[PDB]
RNA sequence: AAAGACCAGGC
C-alpha cells in the first residue's frame, strides 16, 4: 500500500511456496464481443 | 523480538508527550524499547479507600 | 541432544561444514581512498605483518626468499614461518634460529603479504556475487581497509564503521583463479541485469557534471595538473579548444582523453527536455544536454549518472564491452583522480542558501497551500452534507480519503515544481540532483517547500485516541493539519503536531527496514 | 495578572521548577521507595 | 472461462495452484515467468 | 611493600599473606603507590 | 598500533635517493623526477617556476598517494634542451628569487621599525 | 576538562586566558565584551573559552589519594 | 533476621539520602549521580520498566481467523496482594452453524 | 625564463602580528612561504617528559600533552641549537636540547594554579613567553607535581606544538577581478578588508589578462618566534630546502650522466 | 478535579476519566499508569498567572517549588486514559487567544512542546527541521558519544571507561539540556565544519580531520580499562596466592615477561605496558605450582593508572587494576554530529594542506556535501549557522525545537551583522595550491562528538591460531584470536563465481584440515 | 580458563 494487489517481498514468499490460500487472489478478465467496448454489456 | 508482527513496533498517537518519538534502538528491537519523555511521570500506587 | 547439535544455524551441518570459520581472514574498518585503482585494497602493516602467504623457494626467488628470511618476522617485509620438504615447521619469531636460515628448492617460506598480493575483499550480508571480489593488496599506513568509490555500490559499502573481511589464498592455484575470474574489474558488468555494477558515483559524479559542461575553460597549468593524472596518457598536450587570445582547454576536451580507445556512445542528460528531439537543435541542444561521444571523443553533452552511472547502454558499460575490463579499470581510476583533482580546483559544498528559495517563491508556495486547504475543507464539507457521491466499487469513506489526498498530491507535486523552478544554476542542491549522485526532485520539495502528507501503513494518520489524532485537536478532523499533512518544509520547520506525525512516518520505514530483512535473507537462502 | 510575549521565559521557569524538584530518576526512586 | 463472453484466451489469473488445475503445467510455467517478472519490475527494477 | 590507604591516605607497611587491614583508619581497601622506576612520556 | 612515526614527511632512512630521474619514453626528451619525502610545498614551486621558462613544453607536480610522501615532477621542453637542466635552472632561479625577496623583506623591516 | 591551551584550529595561546575570562565575566562584562576585552578576534578562538566548561574545580572537591 | 534487600542508590533508604554535594564528595560519588540503580556483586543494575496489559479493565479484541467473532477479556488480580493474575474470556461464536 | 622581482611593503608591525603584502610574484611561491610559515619554520618546544611525581588530578600524559604545546621563547637560539636526529651525543646534551625542571608542591588549602612561571629552564633565553600565566594543571591541598622536560628543536610538520605561528590570514585579490571564485550573488557578499573599489559595486570588471598578484598576508606569532623572525626563517628554510634538492639533483646528474 | 486540584482527598497522581458516550466514569488509582502535567485552563485563560512565575523566579530562599505549584490547582498530572478526554492546546499566546474559530473548550495548555522529547533526543539542535530516522539514529548515537560520564571517574574503576580531554558544551544548545545536566558533563567538542569536497577521502559519510588540531589535543581522549582477580582457596591443599612467579618454580609458564612483577605479584602504577604483558603475578598450587597469571590484550600499549587491593566478601585477597591507553583520533575513529551524521575518518591533512578562509580559519573537519541531500539534516546547516553567528557574537545559541521566534532569516541577518557572508558561505583558498576555490564553502563551528567505536578496538587479523576444541576450527571472537566466519552466503557467492577449489581451500584447508582411514569393504573409519 | 545463557551495541 480499488483493486489492491500483494506486491513486493510477501508476494514473492507467495509465488515462492506456491501458497495454496493467496491473500489476495485476483482474476482478471477479458471481454469478446461488444461488451469489450459497450459499458453496459460489460 | 524475532516476532514479525510490525504493528506493536509502530509509534503510537497515543505516545504524545508521554515517550520519546524519536528515540529507540535499532536493529529487533525497534519500537519494542522505548525511553520515557522528558516530563513523563509513572503512578507510584495509591491504596483507593 | 545429538539431534541439537546436528541443527540448523550454529548446528554441525550449517555451522560447521556448509560455513565455517577459517585461518587467513582479516577484519578492520574500511576508509575512502580515491587515489588507489579500482582492483586495489589498501592494507594496515599489521594485518599484512600477521598475514602470511605460503611460497615455494625455486632458483628464480631463492635470493629474495632468503632476504626475507633474514630479515625474519620483526622488519615487516619477512616471512614468518618456513616449511621444509618433511612438513616439519620452523618459526622465525622465536630467537634468530641461525641453523634453520638455510633455504633449499621445495622449501615453503611463508612471507609477509607484499603490495600486489591477490586477496578477496568481503562485506558480508552478501546478496550477490559481487559482494565478494578478489582485489591487489596495496600497503597503507594506519589501521583501516581502503578501498576505490565505484567499487562502494558492489558491495553497498558506506564509509561509516562499516567493516569488510579480508580473506589471502594460501596456494598459487587459489590465487591464479581468484585473480581470473573474481577480479574487480572483470566483474563490472553484471549478469543479474546486464549492467555495470560499479560506476562513477557521489564526489566524482558531480565534479564530472559540473566538468563536462561548455562553461568550464582550464588555464594552461591547470591542464598540465589534470593531465598527468590520466594514467593512460600518452604524452601529447591536446591542442585547447581556443587558441587566441589566450589558450583554454575546456573540459570535454581533457575528458576525451580519459576515454579509452574509440568508444561510440549517445547518451541524455537527467535535464534533457523532450522537446528538443522534435524540433531543430536536435544535434545542436542549446542547453549542451545529450551525450554524444564519436571516435573515443567527447564531442557535445552533460555527463551524469545517465552516462557514467550504473545503467545499461551507459559510457562505462560501452568501455567494458568494446575495450574489455583491464582498460575500463584504468578509464574508471584516471576519472576519479583527474575529476577529484579538477573539483579541488573548483570546489563543491552545500550550504543554508542552497535550501532557501526566492520570497515570491515562498509567496506562490503558500498560496498553494491555502489553495489546498481551502479546497479540502470545501471537500469535507461536500462530504458533511452528503453532496460527495460514492465512486463505484468504494465507500463514502474511501472515496473522501481518495479525494483528500489527490489534493494533497496534487498540491505537494505543484509546490515541487514551482520550488525546482526557483533554483539556480548554482544551486548545489539542483546540481547534485541533475548529476544523479545523491538526492532526487522530492527531496528538493520536501527541504525548501513541503515535507508532504505522512502516511502509516499506506493510509493518512489514523485515529489512535477516540476519534481524533491528538489531543490538540477536535474530535472527528480530517483536515489537512490534523490527519498529518507538514504544511512546512524541513527549512521552515515542522510544528510539534507535524513532528509527532513525522517521527509516526519515518517509524515506518524503520521498521521496515529491520523486519523484512529477515525474511529476504530466508528467501536468499531458500532460492540458493 | 496574565503572562502574554513572556510565555518564553515563564514556561522554561516552571520546567526548571518541575526538574530541580523532582529530578530524572523520580520515578526510579518513587518506586523503590513504594 | 466457461463464461459466454469471457475471452478464453487472454483470461488469467496471479494464483498458480488453480492454473495449474486447469490450464497445466505449461501455462504454470508461463504464468509464473509472469508473476515474478511482474513482482520484480514494478518497483521499476530489471533482471535478466 | 608500601600501601596508601583510600579514607585516611596514611601509608602503612604490608607484606604478602597477611590480611588488608588499615592502620589507625579501620578501611579494608588499599592502594599500590605509584612505582619509583621511571617511564618516558613525549609530548605529542 | 598501524600510525607511522611523525618523522616519516622529511626524514630519510636508510637507502632511498632524495631525487630520481627516469625518462618517459612516451614522448622525446622529457623526464619523470621522482622526489621522495617531500609534499606541495615545493611540488608546486617547481611546477610554477617551470611554466616561466619559454622552452618547456609541459611541467607539473603530483602525489601519487597523501599518505605516502613522494612527488612525480614531469618535465617536457624543446628539443636541444634538457629538461634536467630546466629543472636546475627553475631551481636556482627560486633560490635567486628567495634571496632577493629576503633581502627586500629585511629592508621594509628596517625602514618600518624606527622610520 | 580544564581549559586548553593552543585553540585548536589556529593555534593562538587561550590557556592563559581562561581566569581573565571568569573574572571579566563575574565582573561587569558579558561574553561578548569579554572575549573581545581579552583579544580573541577569530571566532575559531572565542568557542575555546566560550563553549569550555571546567571540570577541573570538580575534580578538585575530592580529597587526594593521600594527603 | 530474614534477609537483605538490596538497596536503590539515592532512594530514602540509601546512605545517600539527603546529603549536599560536599557531603557526596567526601564519600568520592558524584553529585551529578542521579542514582536509581542496584549495586549487585560490584556491578551497577538497573531496573528497566516492564510494559504490560492494564488489569481489572475490560478489553474487546476481534481475531481475524479464530472461531471467535468478537472476544472480551479481562485481566484481573487482586489489589495486587496475591496471585499473579486471573484472566476470563467472554466471545461470541462466529457465524458458522454448531 | 627568469625571476620576477618581488616587492613587500609592511603595513602593521606589532609584537604578536605582521601584515605585510608581496607583490609582482608567482601565487605558488606565495603559497609554499604562507606554508612554511606553519609547517617549516623550526622552533623549540617541550618533546621530552618525565615525571617524577604526578598526585593532580590529570594524568601523566595529559600534562605532559599539555607542557609540549606550551610556547617557548626561541627568537635567537633556535639557529644554532640542533636537531637531537643530527647531533653527536646521545639522548639530548645542551647543544641540542633544553631542560625545563618542574616543581610544585599545593600546601595551603586554596587551590594552586601550576603556570609556565613554575616551569625552570637551565638557560634563561627559553623563557615559556612570560616576560598572563599559561595554565598547566590546578592543585587541590596535599597534591604534588614534580618532572623534568626536556626541549627539542622541530617544525610543524612533526607535531603541531612545532607550529610557530597562529592563523596566518592569506588573501589575494580581493576585489574578485580573476574571477577566481564566482559569487552566485555577488551583492550579498561582504566586501575585503583590501577591497579597492566603491561600496556601491561588487566586483571589479574581470581581468582575462590578469594573473594572481598582490598577495596580502597577515601572520599572528604565538609568541615563541617574534612574528618578523617567524618570516624571516621561512623563507630561509625554504631557500635551504630549494638549495638541498638542488646539490642532491646535482648529484644525480652527474651520476646518472 | 476540584479536590484533586487542592489535593485534600485524592492525590494528584490519582487519575479520573469521564468517558461521556459510554456513560462510564474510571477513576484510577493503580501503579504503572504513566502522566504528565499539564496546565489547567479555566475558560480561555490560564490558571498559571503572573505571580507563580514572579515566585518561582524567586525560587530559592522561598520554600515555594513546583510540589507548591501542583497544590495551587494550576498544574495537574494528566495520564493517557484521562488524556482521551481532554483537549489541549499548543501554547498560550497562539491557541487561547480569539482568532478564527477552531476550538474554544480547551481544558489543558502543554507546558512546552519540547518536552514530548527523551534525555537523548533533547540535546539535538533543530530537532524539527531533521528526517525523523536521523533524530532517531542521533538518539541511539548519543548514548555512544565520548566524554566525563562521570566527575568520580578517579575514584571507579571500572571496565571500559572511556572519558574525552577536552569535553565542551555546546555552541548551539536547546533549553532541555540544562536540565539534562549536559552542560556540566558534555559529551563532545565544537569544531570548526567545512561542508565541502576537498580531496575526495571524506566521501560517502567519512569526514577529514585536522592533523594539526588532533595534535593540539582535538578529540583526544584516554581508555581505562579495569582487571579484577581473585585469590581463592578451592581444594584441600589446593590453594591460590598473588605473587611473582620465578623461572623455575612453577609448572605452567608462558614465554611473557615478569620482570615488571613486584613482590606480591602486583605492577605498581605508573608502570608501562604493551601487548602480551604480566598485569597480575598469580599462581595455583597442584595437587609443583601452576601459573594462572593474567596478561594484557593484545597490543593495547597502555600505563598502569591504578592499582586496589582489598579483601572480597569472603575474605579473600581481591586486587583490581585500571591500566589507561591514551588514543590519539586516528583515520578509523567514528565521529558524528548531533543529527545523525555519523562518518569515519577519511584522512588527517595538517593545517598547511586544509583549505583556508581569509582569515587563516581553516576547518578542524570536513565532511562531504553528498550527505546532506538524501538523509535531510537541515537542521545541521542551521546548526552550523547559528553556531557560527553565536561564537561571534558571545551568546549560546538557542536551539529549542518549537520557537517560532528564531528563523533561518533571523540568524542570517545576524550573522551578516558581523562582516560574513549571511548563508554562513565562505570563500576558502585551496591548500595545496593557494588558489581560490571557486564555490564558496559552508563554513561553521558545528557540535561533533566522538563516538566508542574506533578502529584499534576492532582490527583483526588471523593467521592459523588457537583452535576449537571440539571443532578443531578456528575461534570465535577478536578477542581469542579467532579465524573470520565464512558463512553459508560466502560459500554461494563463491559458487556463483564457480570457484571451486577456493571454496575447497576456504572450507577445507584454511579452516581445519584432516585424514581418516576408512575401510574398503565397510565404509566406516579404521 | 571451557562452553552455555543472557544482555547491550556496529554495519
Ligand atoms: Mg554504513
Ligand atoms: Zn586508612
Ligand atoms: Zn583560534
Ligand atoms: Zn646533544
Ligand atoms: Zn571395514
Amino acid at each position: 500500500f480499488a483493486k489492491n494487489v500483494t506486491l513486493g517481498v510477501p508476494r514473492l514468499k507467495e509465488l515462492i511456496n506456491i501458497s495454496k490460500k493467496p491473500k489476495t487472489p485476483s482474476l482478471t478478465v477479458f471481454l469478446l464481443g461488444q461488451s469489450a467496448r459497450d459499458a453496459e454489456r460489460a | 523480538r524475532d516476532g514479525k508482527l510490525a504493528k506493536p513496533r509502530q509509534l503510537h498517537n497515543t505516545l504524545w508527550g508521554m515517550v520519546c518519538p524519536a528515540e529507540t534502538p535499532e536493529g529487533h528491537a525497534v519500537g519494542l524499547v522505548k525511553n520515557l519523555a522528558l516530563m513523563a511521570y509513572i503512578s507510584v500506587g495509591s491504596q483507593p479507600s | 541432544s545429538l539431534k541439537q547439535r546436528l541443527k540448523g544455524k550454529e548446528g554441525r551441518v550449517r555451522g560447521n561444514l556448509m560455513g565455517k570459520r577459517v585461518d587467513f581472514s582479516a577484519r578492520t574498518v574500511i576508509t575512502p581512498d580515491p587515489n588507489l585503482s579500482i582492483d586495489q585494497v589498501g592494507v594496515p602493516r599489521s594485518i599484512a605483518a600477521n598475514m602470511t602467504f605460503a611460497e615455494i623457494v625455486t632458483p628464480f626467488n631463492i635470493d629474495r626468499l632468503q632476504e626475507l628470511v633474514r630479515r625474519g618476522n620483526s622488519q615487516y617485509p619477512g616471512a614468518k614461518y618456513i616449511i621444509r620438504d618433511n612438513g616439519d615447521r620452523i618459526d622465525l619469531r622465536f630467537h634468530p634460529k641461525p641453523s634453520d636460515l638455510h633455504l633449499q628448492t621445495g622449501y615453503k617460506v611463508e612471507r609477509h603479504m607484499c603490495d600486489g598480493d591477490i586477496v578477496i575483499f568481503n562485506r558480508q550480508p552478501t546478496l550477490h556475487k559481487m559482494s565478494m571480489m578478489g582485489h591487489r593488496v596495496r600497503i597503507l599506513p594506519w589501521s583501516t581497509f581502503r578501498l576505490n568509490l565505484s567499487v562502494t555500490t558492489p558491495y553497498n559499502a558506506d564509509f561509516d564503521g562499516d567493516e569488510m573481511n579480508l580473506h589471502l589464498p594460501q596456494s598459487l592455484e587459489t590465487r591464479a583463479e581468484i585473480q581470473e575470474l573474481a577480479m574487480v574489474p572483470r566483474m563490472i558488468v553484471t549478469p543479474q541485469s546486464n549492467r555495470p555494477v560499479m560506476g562513477i558515483v557521489q564526489d566524482t559524479l558531480t565534479a564530472v557534471r559540473k566538468f563536462t559542461k561548455r562553461d568550464v575553460f582550464l588555464e594552461r597549468g591547470e591542464v598540465m595538473n589534470l593531465l598527468m593524472f590520466l594514467s593512460t596518457w600518452d604524452g601529447k598536450v591536446p591542442q585547447p579548444a581556443i587558441l587566441k587570445p589566450r589558450p583554454l582547454w575546456t573540459g570535454k576536451q581533457i575528458f576525451s582523453l580519459i576515454i579509452p580507445g574509440h568508444i561510440n556512445c549517445i547518451r541524455t542528460h537527467s535535464t534533457h527536455p523532450d522537446d528538443e528531439d522534435s524540433g531543430p537543435y536536435k544535434h545542436i541542444s542549446p542547453g549542451d544536454t545529450k551525450v554524444v561521444v564519436e571516435n573515443g571523443e567527447l564531442i557535445m553533452g552533460i555527463l551524469c549518472k545517465k552516462s557514467l552511472g550504473t545503467s545499461a547502454g551507459s559510457l562505462v558499460h560501452i568501455s567494458y564491452l568494446e575495450m574489455g575490463h583491464d582498460i575500463t579499470r584504468l578509464f574508471y581510476s584516471n576519472i576519479q583522480t583527474v575529476i577529484n583533482n579538477w573539483l579541488l580546483i573548483e570546489g563543491h559544498t552545500i550550504g543554508i542558501g542552497d535550501s532557501i528559495a526566492d520570497s515570491k517563491t515562498y509567496q506562490d508556495i503558500q498560496n498553494t497551500i491555502k489553495k489546498a486547504k481551502q479546497d479540502v475543507i470545501e471537500v469535507i464539507e461536500k462530504a458533511h452534507n452528503n453532496e460527495l457521491e460514492p465512486t463505484p466499487g468504494n465507500t463514502l469513506r474511501q472515496t473522501f480519503e481518495n479525494q483528500v489526498n489527490r489534493i494533497l498530491n496534487d498540491a505537494r507535486d505543484k509546490t515541487g515544481s514551482s520550488a525546482q523552478k526557483s533554483l539556480s544554476e548554482y544551486n548545489n542542491f539542483k546540481s547534485m540532483v541533475v548529476s544523479g549522485a545523491k538526492g532526487s526532485k522530492i527531496n528538493i520539495s520536501q527541504v525548501i517547500a513541503v515535507v508532504g502528507q505522512q502516511n502509516v501503513e499506506g493510509k493518512r494518520i489514523p485515529f489512535g485516541f477516540k476519534h481524533r489524532t491528538l489531543p490538540h485537536f477536535i474530535k472527528d478532523d480530517y483536515g489537512p493539519e490534523s490527519r498529518g499533512f507538514v504544511e512546512n518544509s524541513y527549512l521552515a520547520g515542522l510544528t510539534p503536531t507535524e513532528f509527532f506525525f513525522h517521527a509516526m512516518g519515518g517509524r515506518e520505514g524503520l521498521i521496515d527496514t529491520a523486519v523484512k530483512t529477515a525474511e529476504t535473507g530466508y528467501i536468499q537462502r531458500r532460492l540458493i | 495578572e496574565i503572562t502574554p510575549d513572556l510565555w518564553q521565559e515563564a514556561c522554561w521557569i516552571v520546567i526548571s521548577s518541575y526538574f530541580d524538584e523532582k529530578g530524572l530518576v523520580r520515578q526510579q526512586l518513587d518506586s523503590f521507595d513504594e | 472461462l466457461s463464461e459466454k463472453d469471457v475471452d478464453p484466451v487472454r483470461t488469467t489469473s496471479n494464483d498458480i495452484v488453480e492454473i495449474f488445475t486447469v490450464l497445466g503445467i505449461e501455462a504454470v510455467r508461463k504464468a509464473l515467468e509472469r508473476e515474478l517478472y511482474h513482482v520484480i519490475s514494478f518497483d521499476g527494477s530489471y533482471v535478466n | 611493600m608500601i600501601y596508601i590507604c583510600g579514607e585516611c591516605h596514611t601509608e602503612n607497611e604490608i607484606k604478602s599473606r597477611d590480611p588488608i587491614r588499615c592502620r589507625e583508619c579501620g578501611y579494608r581497601i588499599m592502594y599500590k603507590k605509584r612505582t619509583k622506576r621511571l617511564v618516558v612520556f613525549d609530548a605529542r | 598500533m598501524n600510525a607511522p612515526p611523525a618523522f616519516e614527511s622529511f626524514l630519510l632512512f636508510e637507502g632511498e635517493k632524495k631525487i630520481t630521474i627516469n625518462k618517459d619514453t612516451k614522448v622525446p626528451n622529457a623526464c619523470l623526477f621522482t622526489i621522495n619525502k617531500e609534499d606541495h610545498t615545493l611540488g608546486n614551486i617547481i611546477k610554477s617556476q617551470l611554466l616561466k621558462d619559454p622552452q618547456v613544453l609541459f611541467a607539473g607536480y603530483k602525489v601519487p598517494h597523501p599518505l605516502e610522501h613522494k612527488i612525480i615532477i614531469r618535465v617536457q621542453t624543446t628539443p636541444d634542451y634538457s629538461p634536467q637542466e630546466a629543472f636546475t635552472n627553475a631551481i636556482t632561479d627560486l633560490i635567486s628569487e628567495l634571496s632577493l625577496l629576503e633581502e627586500r623583506f629585511r629592508v621594509a623591516i628596517k625602514d618600518k621599525q624606527e622610520g | 576538562m580544564i581549559i586548553p591551551v593552543r585553540c585548536f584550529t589556529c593555534g593562538k595561546i587561550v590557556g592563559n586566558k581562561w581566569e581573565a575570562y571568569l573574572g571579566l565575566l563575574q565582573a561587569e562584562y558579558t561574553e561578548g565584551d569579554a572575549l573581545d576585552a581579552l583579544g580573541l578576534k577569530r571566532y575559531c578562538c572565542r568557542r575555546m573559552l566560550l563553549a569550555h566548561v571546567d571540570l577541573i574545580e570538580k575534580l578538585l572537591n575530592y580529597a587526594p589519594l593521600e594527603k | 533476621f530474614i534477609g537483605k534487600i538490596p538497596i536503590m542508590l539515592r532512594s530514602t533508604y540509601c546512605l545517600l539520602n539527603g546529603l549536599t554535594d560536599r557531603d557526596l564528595c567526601e564519600l568520592n560519588e558524584c553529585p551529578l549521580d542521579p542514582g536509581g540503580y542496584f549495586i549487585i556483586n560490584g556491578s551497577e543494575k538497573v531496573l528497566i520498566a516492564q510494559e504490560k496489559m492494564a488489569t481489572n479493565t475490560v478489553y474487546v479484541f476481534a481475531k481475524k481467523d479464530s472461531k471467535y467473532a468478537y472476544t472480551g477479556e479481562c485481566r484481573s488480580c487482586l489489589e495486587n496482594s496475591s496471585r499473579p493474575t486471573s484472566t476470563i474470556w467472554v466471545s461470541m461464536l462466529a457465524r458458522g452453524g454448531q | 625564463p627568469y625571476a620576477n622581482q618581488p616587492t613587500v611593503r609592511i603595513t602593521e608591525l606589532t609584537d604578536e602580528n605582521v601584515k605585510f603584502i608581496i607583490e609582482n610574484t608567482d601565487l605558488a611561491v606565495a603559497n609554499s612561504i604562507r606554508r612554511v610559515f606553519i609547517a617549516e619554520v623550526p622552533i623549540i618546544a617541550i618533546d621530552w617528559v618525565q615525571i617524577d611525581a604526578n598526585s593532580s588530578v590529570l594524568h601523566d600524559e595529559f600534562i605532559a600533552h599539555r607542557l609540549g604545546l606550551i610556547p617557548l621563547i626561541s627568537d635567537d637560539i633556535v639557529d644554532k641549537l640542533q636537531y637531537s636526529r643530527d647531533c653527536t651525543c646521545e639522548e639530548f646534551c645542551p647543544e641540542c636540547s633544553v631542560e625545563f625542571t618542574l616543581d610544585v608542591r599545593c600546601n595551603e588549602d586554596q587551590t594552586r594554579h601550576v603556570t609556565s612561571r613554575d616551569l625552570i629552564s637551565n638557560s634563561p633565553r627559553v623563557i615559556p613567553v612570560t616576560s598572563d600565566d599559561i595554565l598547566i594543571v590546578k592543585l587541590r591541598k596535599g597534591q604534588e607535581l614534580r618532572l623534568r622536560a626536556y626541549a627539542k628543536k622541530g617544525f610543524g610538520k612533526e607535531h603541531a606544538k612545532w607550529n610557530p605561528t597562529a592563523g596566518v590570514a592569506f588573501e589575494y585579490d580581493p576585489d574578485n577581478a580573476l574571477r577566481h571564485t564566482v559569487y552566485p550573488k555577488p551583492e550579498e557578499w561582504p566586501k575585503s578588508e583590501y577591497s579597492e573599489l566603491d561600496e556601491d559595486e561588487s566586483q571589479a570588471p574581470y581581468d582575462p589578462n590578469g594573473k594572481p598578484e598582490r598577495f596580502y598576508y597577515n601572520v599572528e606569532s604565538c609568541g615563541s618566534l617574534r612574528p618578523e623572525t617567524i618570516v624571516l626563517s621561512a623563507l630561509s628554510g625554504l631557500k635551504k630546502k630549494l638549495s638541498d634538492l638542488q646539490t642532491q639533483l646535482s648529484h644525480e646528474i652527474q651520476s646518472d650522466v | 478535579r476540584k479536590l484533586r486540584r487542592q489535593m485534600d482527598i485524592i492525590v494528584s497522581e490519582v487519575s479520573m476519566i469521564r468517558d461521556i458516550r459510554e456513560r462510564e466514569i474510571r477513576i484510577y488509582t493503580d501503579a504503572g499508569r504513566i502522566c504528565r502535567p499539564l496546565l489547567i485552563v479555566e475558560k480561555q485563560k490560564l490558571l498559571l498567572k503572573k505571580r507563580h512565575i514572579d515566585q518561582l523566579k524567586e525560587r530559592e530562599y522561598n520554600n515555594y517549588s513546583w510540589q507548591d505549584l501542583v497544590a495551587s490547582g494550576v498544574v495537574e498530572y494528566i495520564d493517557t486514559l484521562e488524556e482521551e478526554t481532554v483537549m489541549l492546546a499548543m501554547t498560550p499566546d497562539d491557541l487561547q487567544e480569539k482568532e478564527v474559530a477552531y476550538c474554544s473548550t480547551y481544558t489543558h495548555c502543554e507546558i512546552h512542546p519540547s518536552m514530548i522529547l527523551g534525555v537523548c533526543a533533547s540535546i539535538i539542535p533543530f530537532p524539527d527541521h531533521n528526517q525523523s530516522p536521523r533524530n532517531t539514529y542521533q538518539s541511539a548515537m548519543g548514548k555512544q558519544a565520548m566524554g566525563v560520564y562521570i566527575t568520580n571517574f578517579h575514584v571507579r574503576m571500572d571496565t571500559l571507561a572511556h572519558v574525552l580531554y577536552y569535553p565542551q558544551k555546546p555552541l548551539v544548545t536547546t533549553r532541555s539540556m540544562e536540565y539534562l545536566r549536559f552542560r556540566e558533563l558534555p559529551a563532545g567538542i565544537n569544531s570548526i565544519v567545512a561542508i565541502a569536497s576537498y580531496t575526495g577521502y571524506n566521501q560517502e559519510d567519512s569526514v577529514i580531520m585536522n592533523r594539526s588540531a588532533v595534535d593540539r589535543g582535538f578529540f583526544r581522549s584516554v581508555f581505562y580499562r579495569s582487571y579484577k582477580e581473585q585469590e581463592s582457596k578451592k581444594g584441600f591443599d589446593q590453594e591460590e596466592v598473588f605473587e611473582k612467579p620465578t623461572r623455575e618454580t612453577c609448572q605452567g609458564m608462558r614465554h611473557a615477561i615478569y620482570d615488571k612483577l613486584d613482590d606480591d605479584g602486583l605492577i605498581a602504577p605508573g608502570v608501562r605496558v604493551s601487548g602480551d604483558d604480566v598485569i597480575i603475578g598469580k599462581t595455583v598450587t597442584l595437587p609443583t605450582k601452576r601459573d594462572c597469571s593474567t596478561f594484557l590484550r593484545t597490543s593495547e600499549t597502555g600505563i598502569v593508572d591504578q592499582v586496589m587491593v582489598t579483601l572480597n566478601q569472603e575474605g579473600y585477597k581481591f586486587c583490581k587494576i585500571r591500566v589507561r591507553s591514551v588514543r590519539i583520533p586516528q583515520i578509523g575513529d567514528k565521529f558524528a554530529s548531533r543529527h545523525g551524521q555519523k562518518g569515519t575518518c577519511g584522512i588527517q591533512y595538517r593545517q598547511e594542506d586544509m583549505p583556508f578562509t581569509c582569515e587563516g580559519i581553516t576547518p578542524d573537519i570536513i565532511i562531504n556535501p553528498h550527505a546532506i541531500p538524501s538523509r535531510m539534516t537541515i537542521g545541521h546547516l542551521i546548526e552550523c549557522l547559528q553556531g557560527k553567528v553565536s561564537a561571534n557574537k558571545g551568546e549560546i545559541g538557542d536551539a529549542t525545537p518549537f520557537n517560532d521566534a528564531v528563523n533561518v532569516q533571523k540568524i542570517s541577518n545576524l550573522l551578516s551583522d558581523y562582516g560574513y557572508h549571511l548563508r554562513g558561505n565562505e570563500v576558502l583558498y585551496n591548500g595545496f595550491t593557494g588558489r581560490k576555490i571557486t564555490s564558496q564553502i559552508f563554513i561553521g563551528p558545528t557540535y561533533y562528538q566522538r563516538l566508542k567505536h574506533m578502529v584499534d578496538d576492532k582490527i583483526h587479523s588471523r593467521a592459523r591460531g588457537p583452535i576449537q576444541i571440539l571443532n578443531r576450527q578456528p575461534m570465535e571472537g577478536r578477542s581469542r584470536d579467532g579465524g573470520l566466519r565464512f558463512g553459508e552466503m560466502e560459500r554461494d557467492c563463491q559458487i556463483a563465481h564457480g570457484a571451486a577449489q577456493f571454496l575447497r581451500e576456504r572450507l577445507f584447508e584454511a579452516s581445519d584440515p584432516y585424514q581418516v582411514h576408512v575401510c574398503n569393504l565397510c565404509g566406516i573409519m579404521a
